[PDB]
């Protein structure tokens, strides 16, 4: 009836925690935006173990993997843009006049370049969009870069494409992830069927606002997710169960043509346009964005009681913030997205809804001032045919809910494709009482602690052991072995380093937990039976330590004699 | 410490033109980014607009664009200029030097403000 | 005009708890959203630069941050000299318009 | 933990009754519905036991054509607790099946005395006449 | 040879072009000599240099006797001949051994 | 870390991974230090005797 | 210098395909740039001389 403390190493338990995450893609570009060569490549083999009799509580909107996948896009993008010449001197005034076809929207600048060669001040001419140079003077002839009075804008590199590969995100060691298999999950709150993964599924980097692209769609229906979601400050992430084709295109065709600005260095900017002068579109299917439409206000009822719906469209302002945004072919383009969002539900303009878009070189990205890129113009007719994939909706009262497209930031995309995946901290470290003194990974987590411990090696065999991406991975592999070594110097105290379970001599105390062993190893799981005992952990340890060790090194001592 | 007082009538009519100056006392027009910022009483506050001390540029919110200039006339002083006020312009007028060179303490945040002065518009 | 809101619009707390206020964005401004104090009758001063860089003078107290629309002050340690009005304001683009204003009373 | 059952019941002989058991505070997947008799002539005999987990059943023989179970799934409302419901329906009832029909939570996962009912419900009178 | 393994124990441990490079070598050496610790560990043999385990030597990985073995062969001709079976051995040792003896 | 491991080696190959003193079977050669366990252990700090 | 010989050890060796080659030139040239990054960089004098 005697209990005695036994020590249990690779136990299935874990808490919440925030950690760095491993990139990994399928190796199959080069000269890719997202800088490929500093992600490893993925495990064919997806593993995916799912985690029988464990129901966990995921929260999208506290979910570090989104933080940490912001950083690392916005890293990647200031790695690539790095080494591309710097618009210097493209600073000076620039005498326009509009050309006539879009009127007034293409302006024909002439301006005088100095070089660092400083042979001659060059005049040249070239060709820019409205929304790149804003008028410096009362005179309507004089004009400047966008950017030019806050920062040096930089050129991007032709060779980069900006086209989005999957990214997958892999747990490093000491950590896991889970996924939320749950086909309604609503983002917050309990999932019943959950796996633990090795790496996510790949994510598509794509930069937009209002409207997702491409990304991954509903299995039964349209998800409305929010946080408080009766809260206006809110954004709302809706995920499509059906995509709807978006047909975008850039009919013009122009030349391209080379300033050389220094040695090995050169401005590209447009020369003259071949063809006709056309607006660049947008076409979406009328009856499909009905269909979308109507399962939205259908969610959308069910949660705000059967009110109107009203959705509208977004204020006047500066394009990179009330229109809705893309960069498909390597162009930038930024559309009206108004005759989407301008319907009454209460409760034919054609069969195709044809959006004006317009075209942007100058771009302030990831909400950022002091820093701008300038993309060099392409020499063709660009197409996007991409699929709309979700929507980010806001909220702003004669009984009519107003909703409007809009969002966060770029961590609202992420959280559409991160919201079933959580990132934890696996605390090998168990404690429980014994008669007796001195699957796949995490399979028996929501088994009860007799029959898991019989998997404990697979949590011992797995989980442990110039450029800035490399420092960090190799700080977070530091602090991974510094945290093995805390596990071992623990168990040496306790005189443990050499197997898996570790039976003390120190005796269980009823005030710990006044339960049989019955009501121990039957009944509750690792984590429960962790939880019951948190309170005391620092306790017990001490009396490990201090109890047979120390004692026992003292008597091991004059055993000899 | 730079210190700004603005002075000008405390009431105007409802046709007529708004003028507020506002000086420098311990500083002059330096080059940054000298602004006016409107607070109706009971309300939040609203940008005016601004002139670069560098050279004459200036910018003004779109919805006041077409009624307000800001000039810079002495290097000591500078000044709003805002025609047709009417009724609904009654407010707490403040100026300031609005910091862009982020290798000072303020970034990007009015950083000098003046004391403020309120101005009716009745009859 | 990207339109600013700020909640609660009426505070009261007691000298020594903690407080916050939530600055809200209609689109996001990446980290530029600056945080001022008025004193009823003077002009405000600013208390945060770039959402969490705190301006020299100001004590430890003061405390920010957030990113993209939704964006906190914490007031840890409230003292009586804290009495007066918050406003926030956006620097990201311009007009660089500003929420409503937070009325913080000291009981 | 809590389990909740339906209301006393009037039935004539030759009809059926499907009596539900739902449950709370405890999660319902993990351990085993318990349906016993109680009866009012007799004394108490068992009826079944139903695991929701898998689905594995085990009758009594006297009750292995009169007696079908079925259970839904759970819905979480924790980490640790989740609410459900358990059915068994009794055919061709006659007038020594008056009684009364109690429901139990199952005493652990594990070991030997996993079937044992721990938990029991109310316990729902059926009259038969 | 077997009488010498202290001998090859001992030398698994000890901003610029160079400081990066010897800090990502000196982790990687780490990281190297713990993997082998933790896959003694699991097996139990974390603090012994030879330990024999439970599970029998199966005549299609080598039908030689210990004379065929010990003697004639050296350590580097032994690995190549068992090298497509070994991944084979370190399985039945987990398998095997501790996940039953416990 | 890297000294710890050091150590820890040395110790795990010795025989004395879980012990803070560690009988071996290797006798002492007087050439190494030809004086009594009393000289030794109650004259001599152990900096003296490293 | 330690220098062990190793008895009964035949090793093949090719002096074409060996790795130690290709990291000393990558370490050379990466030292070069390092070295003379934080130096003047003359771009003033794209001139014509006389
Ligand atoms: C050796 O020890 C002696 C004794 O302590 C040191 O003396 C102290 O020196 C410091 C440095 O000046 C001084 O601290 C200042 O006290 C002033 C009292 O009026 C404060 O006004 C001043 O605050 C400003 O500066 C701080 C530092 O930048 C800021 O944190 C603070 O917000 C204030 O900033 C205002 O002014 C700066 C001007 O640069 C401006 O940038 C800001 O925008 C803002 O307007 C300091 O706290 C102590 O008072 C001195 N102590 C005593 C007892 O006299 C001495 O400095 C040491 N010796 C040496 C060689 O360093
Ligand atoms: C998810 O969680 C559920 C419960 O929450 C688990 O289901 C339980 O699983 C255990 C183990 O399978 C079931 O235990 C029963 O074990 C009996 C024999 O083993 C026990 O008893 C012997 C001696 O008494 C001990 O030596 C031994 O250690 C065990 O304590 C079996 O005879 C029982 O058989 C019954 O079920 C099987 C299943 O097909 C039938 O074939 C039999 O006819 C009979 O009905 C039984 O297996 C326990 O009863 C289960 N509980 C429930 C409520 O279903 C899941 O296993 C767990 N998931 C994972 C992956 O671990
Ligand atoms: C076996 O567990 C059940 C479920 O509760 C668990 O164990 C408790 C002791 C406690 O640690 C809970 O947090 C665990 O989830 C116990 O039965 C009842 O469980 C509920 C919670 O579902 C609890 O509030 C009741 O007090 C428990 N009631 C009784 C009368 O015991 C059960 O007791 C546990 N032990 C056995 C069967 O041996
Ligand atoms: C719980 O999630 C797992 C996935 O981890 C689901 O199992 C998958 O089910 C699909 C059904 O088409 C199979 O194609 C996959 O191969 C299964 N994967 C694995 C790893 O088993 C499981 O069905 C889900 N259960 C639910 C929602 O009840
Ligand atoms: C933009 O302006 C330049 C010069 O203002 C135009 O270039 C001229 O094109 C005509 C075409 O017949 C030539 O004869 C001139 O010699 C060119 N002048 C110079 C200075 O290059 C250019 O065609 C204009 N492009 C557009 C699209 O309007
Ligand atoms: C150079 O270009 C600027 C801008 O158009 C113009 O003002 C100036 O006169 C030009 N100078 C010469 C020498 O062409
Ligand atoms: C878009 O939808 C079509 C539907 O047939 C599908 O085939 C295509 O792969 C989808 N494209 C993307 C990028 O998701
Ligand atoms: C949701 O918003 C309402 C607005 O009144 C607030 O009272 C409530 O506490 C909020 N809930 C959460 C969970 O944030
Ligand atoms: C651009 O060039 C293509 C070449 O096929 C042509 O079909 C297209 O019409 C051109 N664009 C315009 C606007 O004329
Ligand atoms: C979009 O629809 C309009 C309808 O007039 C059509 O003329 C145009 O060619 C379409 N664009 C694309 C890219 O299919
Ligand atoms: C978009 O283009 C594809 C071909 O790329 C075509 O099949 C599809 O019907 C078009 N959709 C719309 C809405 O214009
Ligand atoms: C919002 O919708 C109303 C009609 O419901 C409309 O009058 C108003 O102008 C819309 N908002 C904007 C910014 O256009
Ligand atoms: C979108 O199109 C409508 C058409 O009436 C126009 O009024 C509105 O200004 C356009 N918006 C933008 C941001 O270009
Ligand atoms: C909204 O749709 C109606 C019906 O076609 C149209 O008259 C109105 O101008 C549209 N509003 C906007 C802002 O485009
Ligand atoms: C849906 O599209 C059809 C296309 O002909 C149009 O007639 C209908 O009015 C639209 N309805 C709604 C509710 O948007
Ligand atoms: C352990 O601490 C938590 C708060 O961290 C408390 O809610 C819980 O009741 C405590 N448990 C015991 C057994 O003292
Ligand atoms: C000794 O090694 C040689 C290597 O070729 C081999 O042919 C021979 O059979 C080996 N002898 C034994 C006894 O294993
Ligand atoms: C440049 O150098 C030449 C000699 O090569 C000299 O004749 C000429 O005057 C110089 N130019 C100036 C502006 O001093």
């Amino acid at each position: 009836e005697k209990l005695w403390v036994t020590v249990y190493y690779g136990v299935p338990v874990w808490k919440d925690a925030e950690t760095t995450l491993f990139c990994a893609s399928d190796a199959k570009e080069k000269h890719n935006v997202w800088a490929t060569h500093a992600c490893v490549p993925t495990d064919p083999n997806p593993q995916e173990v799912v985690l029988e009799n464990v129901t966990e509580h995921f929260n999208m909107w506290k979910n570090n993997m989104v933080e940490q996948m912001q950083t690392d896009i916005i890293s990647l993008w200031d790695q690539s843009l790095k080494p591309c010449v710097k618009l210097t001197p493209l600073c000076v005034t620039l005498n326009c006049k509009d050309v006539n076809a879009e009127r007034g929207e293409i302006k024909n600048c002439s301006f005088n370049i100095t070089t660092e060669l400083r042979d001659k001040v060059q005049k040249v001419y070239a060709l820019f969009y409205k929304l790149d140079v804003v008028p410096i003077d009362n005179n309507n002839t004089s004009y400047r870069l966008i950017s030019c009075d806050t920062s040096v804008i930089t050129q991007a590199c032709p060779k980069i494409s900006f086209e989005p590969i999957p990214i997958h995100y892999c747990a490093p060691a000491g950590f896991a992830i889970l996924k939320c298999n749950d086909k309604t999950f609503n983002g917050k709150g309990p999932c019943k069927n959950v796996s633990t993964v090795q790496c996510t599924h790949g994510i598509r980097p794509v930069v937009s606002t209002q409207l997702l692209l491409n990304g991954s769609l509903a299995e039964e229906e349209v998800v409305i997710r929010s946080d408080n979601f009766t809260n206006n400050a809110k954004t709302i992430i809706v995920q499509l169960k059906e995509s709807v084709e978006i047909n975008c295109t850039r009919p013009n065709n122009y030349t391209r043509k080379s300033i050389r600005i220094g040695p090995g260095r050169a401005f590209y900017t447009m020369g003259e346009i071949i063809g006709d002068i056309r607006q660049a579109h947008c076409n979406i299917s009328r009856a499909k964005w009905n269909d979308t439409l109507k399962q939205i206000v259908i969610k959308l009822r069910e949660q705000f009681e059967n009110k109107t719906i009203v959705f509208n469209h977004s204020s006047g302002g500066d394009p990179e913030i009330v229109m809705h945004s893309f960069n498909c072919g390597g162009e930038f383009f930024y559309c009206n997205s108004t005759q989407l969002f301008n319907s009454t539900w209460n409760n034919t303009e054609g069969n195709t809804i044809t959006l004006p878009c317009r075209i942007k070189q100058i771009i302030n990205m990831w909400q950022r001032v002091g820093q701008a890129m300038y993309a060099p113009p392409i020499r063709g007719q660009i197409r996007c045919s991409s699929n709309i994939t979700g929507l980010l909706l806001t909220r702003d009262e004669n009984g009519t809910e107003i909703f409007r497209p809009g969002g966060g930031d770029m961590r609202d995309n992420w959280r559409s494709e991160l919201y079933k995946y959580k990132v934890v901290k696996i605390e090998p470290l168990g404690v429980a009482p014994t008669r007796c003194k001195r699957r796949g990974f995490l399979g028996a987590a929501g088994s009860t602690m007799g029959a898991a411990s019989m998997t404990l090696t697979v949590q011992a065999r797995n989980l442990l052991s110039l450029g800035v991406w490399g420092i960090k991975q190799l700080q977070a592999r530091v602090l991974a072995v510094e945290r093995y070594l805390r596990d071992q110097q623990l168990l040496g105290i306790w005189g443990c380093s050499g197997k898996l379970i570790c039976t003390t001599a120190v005796p269980w105390n009823a005030s710990w937990s006044n339960k049989s062993l019955d009501r121990i190893w039957n009944n509750m799981t690792w984590m429960e039976w962790e939880r019951e005992i948190d309170n005391y952990t620092s306790e017990i340890y001490t009396l490990i330590e201090e109890s047979q060790n120390q004692q026992e090194k003292n008597e091991q001592e004059l055993l000899c004699l | 410490q730079v210190q700004l007082q603005e002075s000008g009538p405390g009431l105007v009519r409802p046709s007529e033109t708004l003028s507020l100056a506002c000086g420098v006392s311990y500083g002059s027009v330096d080059h940054y980014y000298w602004s006016w910022v409107r607070q109706p009483p009971g309300k939040g506050l609203e940008w005016i607009g601004y002139i670069d001390g560098y050279d004459g540029a200036t910018n003004y919110s779109p919805s006041l664009k077409n009624r307000v200039t800001i000039t810079i006339d002495t290097p000591n002083q500078f000044s709003l200029k805002m025609t047709s006020v009417s009724a609904a312009d009654t407010a707490v007028y403040f100026c300031g030097r609005w910091n862009l060179y982020d290798d000072d303490h303020a970034y990007k945040s009015l950083a000098v403000w003046g004391r403020g002065i309120l101005v009716v518009v009745s009859s | 005009d990207i339109q600013m809101t700020q909640s609660p619009s009426s505070l009261s707390a007691s000298v020594g708890d903690t407080v916050t206020i939530t600055c809200r964005a209609r689109h996001g401004v990446g980290e530029n959203l600056n945080w001022y104090q008025q004193k009823p009758g003077k002009a405000p001063k600013v208390l945060i630069y770039m959402a969490s860089s705190r301006q020299s003078g100001i004590p430890s107290r003061f405390r920010g941050g957030g990113s993209g629309t939704e964006f906190t002050l914490t007031i840890s340690s409230l003292q009586p000299e804290d009495f007066g009005t918050y406003h926030c304001q956006q620097s990201y683009s311009y007009p660089w318009t500003f929420g409503q204003g937070t009325k913080v009373e000291i009981k | 933990g809590q389990l909740v059952q339906s209301g006393a019941e009037l039935k004539k002989p030759g009809a059926s009754v499907k009596i539900s058991c739902k449950t709370s505070g405890y999660r319902f997947n993990f351990y085993h519905i318990n349906w016993i008799r109680q009866t009012a002539g007799r004394g108490p005999e068992w009826m079944g036991w139903i695991s929701p987990y898998s689905g594995d059943k085990n009758l009594a023989p006297a009750f292995q054509d009169r007696v079908i179970m079925t259970t839904d799934t759970e819905v979480p409302v924790t980490s640790f607790t989740s609410t459900g419901a358990a059915y068994m329906e009794i055919r061709n009832l006659k007038f020594d099946d008056t009684g009364t029909y109690f429901c139990a939570k199952g005493l652990l996962r594990d070991g030997s005395s996993t079937w044992l009912p721990y938990l029991w419900g109310q316990g729902t009178l059926l009259t038969v006449s």
